[PDB]
């Protein structure tokens, strides 16, 4: 049951700024 | 031979592969190649809303631990993904 949706969470930004 | 996969590996496109290629750069984000580890899983579960333990993360590993490795390579890890999604229990 890997929603998936959950990582994008992981991979937003990151820290990007 | 797992082909069975490599179709369903094909079917994803470029899509919803970045989105999870991304996923990839958490999970091994600290490691030397691309093998995920029970101190790198944590890592993205904790900011994926799960803050699991190293004793219940490990049978993240086992499983994709198919080659008694210990982590969890870039190709083992997509495989998990697509052996639950199209065949969870
Ligand atoms: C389905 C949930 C109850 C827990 O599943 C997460 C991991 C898969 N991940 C990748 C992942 C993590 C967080 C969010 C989405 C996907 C995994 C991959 C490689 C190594 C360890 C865990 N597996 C354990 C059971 C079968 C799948
Ligand atoms: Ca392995």
């Amino acid at each position: 049951r890997i929603s998936a949706d959950a990582m994008m969470q992981a991979l937003l930004g990151a820290r990007a700024k | 031979m797992d082909d069975i996969y490599k179709a369903a590996v094909e079917q994803l496109t470029e899509e919803q592969k970045n989105e999870f290629k991304a996923a990839f750069d958490i999970f091994v984000l600290g490691a030397e190649d691309g093998c995920i580890s029970t101190k790198e899983l944590g890592k993205v579960m904790r900011m994926l809303g799960q803050n699991p333990t190293p004793e219940e993360l490990q049978e993240m590993i086992d499983e994709v631990d198919e080659d008694g490795s210990g982590t969890v390579d870039f190709d083992e890890f997509l495989v998990m993904m697509v052996r639950c999604m199209k065949d969870d229990s």
